């Protein structure tokens, strides 16, 4: 029946995205930084989408995997048809978007899931980083600051809200960060970012001792 | 709108599914009952130190402790208060809960 | 064309001339055939233009995709097994007259031996490949010449600099003895291309330190 | 209810996986051993899968001996098209996690089977060996001495955690397995190791007169 | 019973279409101009279709996007088949018509789109503007003045019946049009034109510091 | 069962077409009038065929207009490959009739349509003008005078029963066809001949000014 | 009720076995017998699979036929593919228990069949026969000495008990085996052997007046 049967999928979809852990991504002055809880050293939440497109997730990994996994197959077909320039983070949202709309819709589970991805600008040049989240119903947010997925949102995102500064450096946004996550050490954490002052490829893992220097 | 005055989850097949405090269910029973509470509190205060007196902690504390013994409201109340929250919600309350192998979630 | 690639003490140096032509006419004066394919790797194609560029461009894909899905590079073997199966796919081409060939310099961060973690490897137009042991290769018109300039240089190899150094000689002589490579332009100002590789990554040599060695080169010549 | 369904599911495939015999694998000097019980002389629970990646499985034998082959088809794809040291053991369980969260949530019946996977380094090189645990839903585990699947596990379990040892030899490995697999003769024990001195194939049964002499 | 079926699909396509904001075109001197309420500046609801054909709508938004894809597609398929100054804002309004009839019909659950198809005269040539609305029932209204889609439609369309007048300038028709939509500023109002005077490509966008100046 | 759902099948077909405007087609002295009821511009219920074959209806728009779409490829694909003179307005009555017929009894929701094929002799030849009447379920009627489709059809049938004259003139027969159509000026009416005495195209609009002469 | 159903599905296949005859298998000093009671002269019971590969069965006929053809087929498009030394019946007995295996739970309903896959060794080589039993649901065993499939096996399989003697003559197996059978003359026996000595097919039957005979 119309609503009756999508309300029920979206119930499932909400209770899995609950269960998962905490990721975070905000703007800092050399691009965007994602941290995530993560235990394991081998499954990741955060990954590298194309040149200057990061991508975070939260809730049932086989289905944020695929699509880390179908993102990736996309912007490589575009890059590859056009040119390098041309894939923008807002089409990857978009894509998103139809995707997980069209699975909502028809598929027999929804998929549990939240997305957010994330842009900045290409090197030697000024722009502000974009942040989109994509929900499981298919909705797509832009956020000016910081996106917060998956578990109970309300205190990191409060947190965030109180702490969170623009142009804060990479040390600085990463305390605000895990503090508001808290709301782990480098056995539990899983740290990148798109920093904006690299070449071409943006995203860099910050892992081991680095990671432990700066927190 | 703090979360230590949490009475009932309801599980919103939306999503955004909310928490409906004691607020939202402050009959005049409760509210007699919680007064009751205060008043037993008060008179244990008053046989444990001595001082013949009514303190505002012990409605503070009764606010809270008035839950712990539930007055027949979780998952018992009227098709009418569930109504109430469709209709401000805007969508069917599949279930309500009071305040594993299945798959891998990250 | 000619494109020379010499291992040194702990890296790795690949550069190539500017020309390309058609017939007897000189078409190109600044064409770049040594291009970046990843933070390890450097790829000259000698051959037709368009299917030089487009290798080297879908070649560079493929190694960043598996690198974006499987969170780790290929090793440099599987890096050479994918390179070799390209080319051996543009065979019937080939033998149609669009033959293209690779050469391949990288380096080997998983090797034992960080002073010799430098590797050079060749292929045919059938993708068989070939792990060069001798220290150097070179492919392209000019390639005769440029082996059998470096046999006599290669002795004087001891760094990074002197590697370059012998790299834009050996480029000089083939274009000394052969028309369809170009040789240093001082009017003009166009120079060999050159890509660094060691430890640290690639990066392309900036256009001054070539030119100051192939003036070097050319007031040695003269007299 | 939804939930019931996936419940009833996951009761059905823990009773396939309870009704059945016991696999250990764990960590010693050499490498990794699997030690199962095991009556039949033709049908086998441990596998080599790649030059240094082992499976063991418990369960339904015609389903993980399915899985079995599907894997030794994966990993020798990806061999050939790209090369043999880059299939890792951390790819092979990260498929069968896949494979398992899509024939439970799609096939009419869940596969009632536990697997392991395990590698061991290269030779002459220097790393920890890895066990990962794939469970009937689609979860991995991450272990960092030992697996036990099928049957009791937690009697057998609790055992292995009291007489474990890091770097016990063959011997000792495998009078700790067999002890804490009692909680058996050469004729109802199948053992294989992933010895990791081997140059190339680090698997390595040990049956008949060799096996009596080490136990 | 299909009728039962048949008039909840027709009650859920008009909640969706009044659970969204409102769009209007109007007729004005220098051809037609669309005013939607947008707060997003990645997602659009006013698009170019043809040369001298324009296209707005209300409801969904993935859903709606695909119809503004499939008409891209079919104008171009169209005039390289045949020639540009054949394809009619007629023609692609019959097409929408037609195709949200068919998923009406056919489709699990109807679009939930109000679709508005403007055409204006070519270069040099005089010619009315042509409005169209196409609805969710795959009906076609020929409107001579202006279209209202999407919202509460009736205090804006009255608004616009008071206000209207023809051979407005482009500055009098946002007045109006601004006027009635609010019975908002630059950063939440997509405005556009089918601009007649303009010799090929009719449609341009009016966002920003000229957008600031006309309003 | 098949014949319960035939009965609901009747009745609803039957309500869609009297939901609709009525169209009339009789002949007079130059062969075939048609007069139809119509308020839009771009919407249109008269069509040619063929050469000499004409072609009106009434019920849901998309639907007869599916079958003025393959009445006008039928006919094209004989008259190419046979020869154009083979074509005949009986050929064409007969496959609206089969394809209704299957419409009716195979898809889900019957065609509320109701069509008239009319017909011609060709050019200097002697002939009367045949009309035939095909209905929703494939029934087939040979009408000597005069088909009334859509709306109420008994006071418009019975004033052509009154007022019918054979061998009218153009003008005598539009204006007997209004007047029992009435039972409307040149914005809500849609008039068109098949002119027997056009050498090869038979079918001509009367649009306009001159329409307005006629009546 | 899942278990219930399988129980359904698991008496429907057993009454089958139980309503028709038995045959028996057992290892003598020449090799394998195979000692049948089946009436028909044209219908059999008792097959060559390959050169050293032995099969019997007992239920529905056209089923267990189905699996003779299937099994045929298997050995030898492997022996070409291969050798025919590497078709081993170990293999064959695999594959029968997949494929009963698969039928039990995804076809309509299961093979009530009961399979016996005999091997020897090859000639001038020295190794025990062996035995396997393939049950319905995919079930295999290993079996020492001999087999009983069909009807009541109790009485047959404890005669059998009793009587067997390993390294028996040909004769002496034979009435063994038809002693417990009985628990029948040339008319009635279906006997055949996997004959040990022969050079390369092993199979062979025993009728007529050679069978009069051995009996």
């Amino acid at each position: 029946s119309p609503e009756q049967a999508m309300r029920e999928r979206s119930e499932l979809a909400r209770k899995g995205i609950a269960r998962a852990k905490s990721v975070v991504a905000l703007a800092y002055a050399g691009g965007v930084l994602f941290v995530a809880e993560n235990p394991s050293r081998s499954l990741q939440k955060i990954s590298e989408l194309y040149d200057r497109v990061g991508f975070a997730a939260a809730g049932k990994f086989n289905e944020f995997d695929n699509l880390r996994r179908g993102g990736i197959q996309f912007a490589d077909t575009r890059g590859y048809a056009y040119d390098r320039r041309d894939v923008t983070g807002r089409q990857l949202a978009n894509v998103y978007a139809q995707t997980l709309g069209t699975i909502f819709t028809e598929q027999a589970k929804p998929y549990e899931v939240e997305l957010c991805v994330a842009e900045v600008a290409h090197y030697g040049e000024t722009k502000r980083p974009e942040l989109y989240r994509i929900t499981y119903d298919g909705s797509i947010a832009d956020e000016p600051h910081f996106v917060v997925m998956g578990g109970t949102t309300e205190p990191i995102a409060n947190a965030l809200k109180e702490s969170y500064a623009e142009n804060a450096s990479l040390t600085d946004a990463l305390r605000i960060a895990v503090a508001a996550l808290r709301a782990l050490g480098v056995a539990s954490l899983e740290v990148a970012v798109l920093d904006a002052n690299r070449p071409r490829r943006a995203f860099r893992r910050i892992t081991g001792s680095a990671l432990q220097a700066l927190l | 709108e703090i979360d230590d005055n949490r009475f009932l989850e309801v599980t919103y097949a939306n999503g955004d599914k909310e928490v409906m405090y004691f607020k939202d269910f402050n009959s005049g029973a409760m509210i007699q009952n919680v007064v009751d509470r205060a008043k037993k509190n008060a008179i244990k205060s008053v046989l444990e130190t001595g001082q013949p007196g009514l303190r505002i902690q012990h409605l503070l504390d009764s606010i809270v402790d008035e839950f712990a013994e539930n007055e027949d409201l979780p998952n018992t109340t009227n098709p009418d208060d569930w109504a109430r929250i469709s209709g401000k919600k805007g969508e069917r309350i599949v279930y309500i809960r009071t305040l594993s192998n299945l798959g891998q979630y990250l | 064309t000619t494109i020379v690639a010499l291992k040194y003490p702990g890296g790795v140096v690949m550069a190539g001339d500017r020309r390309s032509t058609q017939g007897n006419m000189i078409s190109g004066r600044d064409v770049r055939k040594v291009y970046i394919t990843d933070d390890y790797t450097a790829t000259g194609i000698a051959g037709t233009a368009a299917v030089a560029v487009e290798f080297a461009r879908l070649y560079a894909v493929e190694l960043e995709h598996y690198e974006k899905l499987e969170g780790v590079p290929l090793t440099f073997a599987g890096k050479i097994n994918r390179l070799a199966i390209m080319v051996r796919g543009n065979l019937a081409a080939a033998m149609q007259g669009l033959l293209a060939l690779p050469l391949l310099a990288g380096y080997d961060i998983h090797a034992s031996d960080p002073q010799s973690a430098g590797r050079i490897v060749s292929f045919d137009a059938a993708g068989g490949w070939n792990i060069e042991e001798e220290g150097y290769q070179a492919v392209g018109s000019g390639s005769l010449f440029a082996k059998s300039s470096m046999k006599k240089l290669y002795s004087q190899v001891t760094d990074g600099d002197s590697g370059l150094r012998v790299a834009v000689e050996a480029l000089y002589d083939a274009a000394d003895d052969d028309s369809a490579t170009g040789g240093p332009d001082l009017v003009r100002g166009i120079f060999p291309t050159a890509v660094i590789i060691d430890a640290d990554g690639a990066v392309d040599v900036p256009e001054s330190r070539i030119a100051e060695l192939a003036r070097a080169i050319i007031e040695s010549r003269s007299g």
